[PDB]
RNA sequence: AUUGAAAAAAAUAAUAUAUAUUAUAUAUAUUAAUUAUAAAUUGAAAUAUGUUUAAUUGAAUAUAUUUUAGUAAUAGAUAAAAAUAUGUACAGUAAAAUUGUAAGGAAAACAAUAAUAACUUUCUC
């Protein structure tokens, strides 16, 4: 009927498939449904607020930068030129790592190079 | 059929009739997939995404600061040129195609608080070419992909036909999977930390790699996939293993911006940039 | 007007941000919803039948109550496939060493040492400095030469202050903002830069490494207003 | 805690069921849902875990938001803005959501869903837009009741009709239904549910049922026929069922003549239109209007011309459509209308 | 010639009844090369893993900061730098 | 309905039952199912009845009665790989060329490549 390789392939396929592995549908009572809706809506609102806060902050930073660069242009042309360069190949430093869940054994390195 | 003449009749009102809602056929389908009452419901925002949080906090501001060019105006792309009306044959003529390209190119905007570059989507294209002989290899590749991602893969089929390579048309051959949001972020984090350091002579992603507009890519060999923790934990269960292409799609206007963004997430870049 | 160089050194967080009370609970709920809706664990794949590893897993697990004729099941009749009650959430209990994570709060945090870099791990720390007067501020430096670029000059000044203990990285050549005034006809152009690996430890009397919330307490109100948005909230 | 206060706020914003309210607001998931009436089913049921504390937090968050909105709402002077503020404050209230979703909107009981309350009215409007309004629009366009009678419609009020007096059975007519001559023998009953903010005391309404498809053999075409015409009707958000109780004999500009389609004349559209009166300033009370009853004719009726004359704006519509059956002759006889014509089966 | 698994009749997923594939996933703790632990959701059943070769001990990711084993074992008395200096004359090549 | 936990009711829709009308309506009750379907000397689980250990529950083990395992793809109204070529209903847009990417090369697969003025809703200064 089937080889051992064929069997193993079938098993692998099954791992991915939804055939006889999935539970019943999540039914709720009307009160429960409402509670869920209120949870979700509030959360969504909170997320929107956070986005606006961050977005606003970014806008403020941009405005400050603009204000700075105009001033620099007014005062010292060479300094302005130096500031406003193409940073095409700018690379973030490899020490600035993505913050983990829990910290390492040695928290901070005081010596380098 | 009395005729094939298609011709949509005009209306006498501005109300937008959603025809789906007027039926009683698919009552489960009227609910959005986000809604709890739909069978299509899935808990989306299950836990705090770490890479995304990092981007929000540290990187995004830094990226904005980098990309500020003073009084930078919009750079319009190559577009379809209109004809000068110096002849009456120009009068209903289609426009001249773009200068260099056949297809139109997008406008490059200055980076401000709104349009800072960020990760949009990852796609993991695995086309196993031995599966022209063995269909079961495609299945195994799809499983591997699923294991790696925690996301449902989609089967790739042979779209073309060719004699030199023993390839038919309409044959299942490997799989793909578009990761988005938190799963994608996790996958990137795994790539940065676990897998790519275990590759021996790994210089990084090439600086000559990428789209013209905010898309960067690279690929992993069959040797490299055994470093993924889901595959590594049962090497008996994974005798064969398949390479893959990894298309990273950013919200970057240009490719150097996208490269910079990826560097922020601890991706090394080695080659001479364009 | 005199050109001056402001510098704020940003030590970035080394671990995840702490979740809000609202957030945590919501996330737990979503996890429990996922679990309820999650598929059966396909144990037949990961554990081979008639193997020592499978047996341990089986022992760890406890099975579901099957339907049996002539009995009332007041929580409905058991719906079972691959050995799981479809009507409920499934729980699957699981050098050779237990992975024990380190404490997120630190010794420095406990002591409240403001000069230390390990004192907050989930927040963005900013280098502040106290001058001859009682005021605090971000490191200022006089730019008399004006030959070199501004950010480079700032970095050099920082290095000089340190005695080559610090290891910084400028985010860009562009200045983030300016602090300006009429009494002293000057202009402090603020650069942004990131401490990567070093001490500071040292005209300025004292220094500290603080979050955005603590800087408000230390620094003046007008100054804070001027330079609030530059600092990350977390 | 603004949503627990009912000093200034209406009673309708609360849930009237006590058990349901208790279930909503508890400190642990101990109680069982009032919705599940049966004991065995309650036993079987299991709500999702951790739902209570999070729900409470969400309530607090949205309650705070509502309170903040109210701080603005009371300072506001102009009425539409104030209403909008009120809506914003209370729309995310769980109790009002429960009330609206799970109790009837058509024949709303005032204590549960009060359409005098702005939030509930907004909810009702949204519900109407979701399905019933779209359906009505489709039936107007497909059947060709808009351009044939009255150019366009901008649906504002939800209009539902009924024929209670003829047969006995209770049924709201779905737009574009085929009703028997027995069903539509005696007059219908309207319900004009208004969702916009409008002056309840001043605003009058007119209702016109028009039959565009009565055949005129001189013209070799059709003509309109005003089958039923009411004017100067007073509506209120909750008190809105236009019945012989409400309107007086003075309000009837053309008293109900029934659908009596001729044999082979075809299917006849009867499309009720609901207009609101023009509102005059510097005049307290409801501004009436006089109709020249000799000028307007029933056997031929320019609806558009009539509208132009009295400066009406069509807010709502509904439509049924009748064709010939055996009982139309009986209906004619009852009403004292003539025998009724019979046309050739072929449209030659 | 072409090795395949021949398809059975497909099961009709009705419109609206399609359910999203929520695979069974465990919360897995990865301790990296150093003691930094990170939680990640994973399909394989293992609550804890500790990694040997990661970015946190690779030189590319931090520039600023068993044949060999067998050999070491069975040439241990000799103790095999000084040895390199002794046995590295760079004239002949 | 009995069982668990610590007077009632007021939508839609479905189901059950009843009746109203030359009206596929209304009334009351209740919220099921939702990816399954025969056949397994062998795997796994439960319950019942025994026996031994620390009246007791856990733990171990025997028999009986069941339940699961036949492990197989679409999870989306799918949308230019291949497959039902006539009906109807609903919805969408192709191709080329270009820039890239593990074996991949001119030629296998995947990604990306025209413009947002005005409008509606949401959050926010």
């Amino acid at each position: 009927s089937l080889s051992p390789l064929a069997q193993r392939v079938v098993t692998q396929l099954s791992v991915m498939s939804a055939s006889r592995k999935q539970p019943k549908l999540l039914k709720l009572a009307r009160e429960d449904l409402i509670k869920h809706q209120t949870i979700e809506k509030c959360w969504s609102i909170y997320q929107q607020q956070q986005r606006e806060r961050r977005n606003l902050q970014l806008e403020l930073q941009y405005k400050s930068i603009e204000r700075s660069m105009n001033l620099l242009q007014e005062l010292s042309p060479r300094l302005f030129e130096a500031a406003n360069a193409s940073e095409k190949g700018k690379r973030f430093p490899m020490e600035m790592k993505v913050p983990t869940d829990f910290p390492p054994n040695t928290l901070w390195h005081y010596n380098f190079r | 059929p009395k005729s094939a003449c298609s011709l949509v009749k005009p209306v006498h009102h501005l109300v937008k009739i959603d025809k789906s809602k007027l039926s009683p056929r698919f009552p489960e389908l009227k609910y959005d997939k986000s809604d709890i009452r739909s069978p299509g419901f899935k808990p989306k925002d299950t836990h705090a995404d770490r890479l995304n949080d990092h981007y929000l906090n540290t990187l995004q501001s830094d990226l904005l600061l980098i990309n500020y060019s003073h009084n930078a105006a919009v750079v319009k792309g190559l577009k379809q040129r209109a004809w000068s009306g110096d002849s009456p044959y120009h009068l209903n003529r289609p426009p001249k195609n773009p200068r260099g390209s056949k297809a139109q190119l997008p406008d490059i905007h200055p980076i401000k608080w709104s349009n800072i570059p960020g990760l949009e989507s990852v796609v993991i294209n695995c086309f196993v070419r031995e599966a022209r002989e063995n269909q079961l290899l495609a299945i195994t590749a799809a499983l591997q992909l699923q294991q790696i991602t925690g996301c449902k893969p989609h089967p790739i089929f042979s779209k073309n036909d060719v004699p030199t390579w023993k390839l038919r048309k309409g044959h299942q051959m490997g799989a793909k999977v578009e990761l988005k949001g938190k799963e994608m972020s996790q996958f990137l984090s795994t790539l940065t930390e676990i897998v790519l350091p275990r590759i021996r002579e790994y210089k990084g992603i090439s600086n000559q790699s990428g789209n013209r507009f905010g898309g960067i890519s690279f690929g992993l060999t069959a040797e490299d996939i055994k470093f993924f923790p889901e595959i590594d934990a049962n090497q008996d269960s994974w005798p064969k293993t398949f390479g893959m292409h990894i298309n990273i799609n950013t919200s970057a206007q240009l490719d150097y911006q996208a490269r910079t963004l990826l560097s922020g997430f601890q991706f090394p870049f080695f080659g001479e940039e364009k | 007007p005199k050109i001056k160089v402001g510098v704020l050194l940003s030590r970035i967080p080394i671990i995840k941000s702490e979740l809000n009370e609202l957030e945590k609970k919501y996330y737990e709920y979503q996890s429990e919803l996922e679990k309820r809706l999650m598929w059966t664990f396909p144990a037949y794949f990961y554990f081979k039948k008639g193997t020592v590893a499978e047996h341990k897993f089986l022992s760890l697990q406890k099975g579901p109550i099957s339907k049996k004729n002539g009995i009332w099941f007041p929580r409905g009749i058991p719906d079972i496939k691959h050995g799981r009650e479809r009507s409920t959430k499934q729980e699957v209990k699981l050098v050779n060493r237990p992975v024990i994570p380190n404490d997120r709060i630190t010794e420095a945090d406990r002591s409240n040492d403001m000069k230390s870099l390990e004192r907050q791990l989930s927040r963005t720390l900013y280098l502040l400095v106290k001058d001859k007067s009682g005021t605090w501020k971000f490191p200022n430096f006089d730019l008399s030469d004006e030959s070199k670029p501004l950010h480079v000059h700032a970095e050099n000044e920082l290095k000089l202050l340190s005695g080559d203990q610090i290891y910084t990285w400028s985010v860009s050549a562009t200045p983030i903002g300016v602090l300006q005034d009429e009494r002293n006809r000057t202009a402090e152009f603020i650069v942004k830069s990131h401490i990567l690996a070093g001490k500071f430890d040292l005209a300025f009397e004292d220094f500290a490494w603080l979050t955005k919330g603590e800087i408000s307490e230390y620094v003046p109100k007008d100054y804070f207003n001027k330079t609030e948005f530059l600092l990350a909230d977390n | 805690h603004i949503w627990s206060d009912f000093t200034t706020r209406p009673s309708s914003l609360s849930i009237q069921s006590s058990k349901v309210k208790n279930y909503l607001f508890q400190k642990k998931a101990s109680l069982d849902p009032p919705s599940i009436s049966r004991r065995s089913n309650r036993i079987k049921y299991s709500p999702p875990e951790h739902i209570d504390e999070i729900f409470r937090m969400s309530y607090d968050f949205l309650e705070q938001r509502s309170s903040k909105f109210y701080e603005l709402a009371n300072k506001t002077k102009n009425p539409l803005k104030k209403d909008a503020l009120l809506i914003k404050a209370e729309i995310n209230n769980p109790e009002v959501q429960y009330n609206f979703q799970f109790n009837n909107k058509l024949n709303n009981v005032k204590d549960i869903i009060d359409y005098d309350v702005p939030v509930y009215r907004h909810l009702g409007k949204q519900h109407w837009e979701s399905y019933g309004q779209m359906l009505l629009m489709q039936r107007l366009e497909t059947l060709a009741a808009i351009p044939d009678t009255l150019p366009t419609l901008v649906p504002r009020a939800e209009v539902n009709i009924k024929f209670p007096f003829s047969t006995g059975v209770n049924k709201w007519i779905e737009p574009g239904e085929f009703l028997s001559s027995n069903v539509t023998s005696m007059r219908p009953i309207f319900k004009i549910q208004e969702y916009e903010l409008v002056n309840v005391e001043k605003q009058l309404y007119t209702v016109l049922i028009v039959n565009p498809d009565v055949p005129d053999l001189s013209n070799d075409s059709f003509k309109t026929a005003l089958c039923y015409g009411l004017v100067n009707i007073n509506l209120t958000y909750n008190d809105n069922l236009i019945d012989p109780r409400k309107f007086h004999s003075s309000n009837i500009i053309a008293d109900y003549l029934p659908p009596v389609p001729e044999k082979n004349a075809g299917k006849q559209r009867f499309v009720v239109w609901v207009f609101r009166q023009p509102l005059i300033e510097d005049k307290q009370g409801p501004n009436m209007l006089e109709i020249d009853r000799k000028e307007l004719s029933r056997d031929d009726f320019d609806i558009r011309q009539f509208t132009k004359k009295y400066n009406l704006t069509a807010i709502g519509a509904h439509i049924w459509r009748s064709e010939w059956d055996a009982k139309v002759a009986a209906v004619r006889e009852k009403y004292g209308l003539p025998p009724g014509r019979v046309f050739s089966r072929v449209r030659r | 010639t072409r090795i395949t698994l021949p398809r059975r009749p497909a099961k009709k997923i009705q419109l609206g009844k399609s359910r999203p594939a929520i695979y069974h996933q465990f919360n897995v703790k990865m301790e990296l090369s150093d003691g930094s632990v990170v939680i990640r959701r994973s399909q394989y059943p293992k609550g804890e893993i500790r990694l040997i070769q990661d970015q946190r001990n690779n030189p590319l990711w931090n520039p600023s900061r068993g044949s060999l084993d067998r050999f070491n074992k069975r040439y241990s008395s000799l103790f095999s730098t000084v040895e390199l200096s002794e046995e590295n004359k760079k004239k002949t090549q």
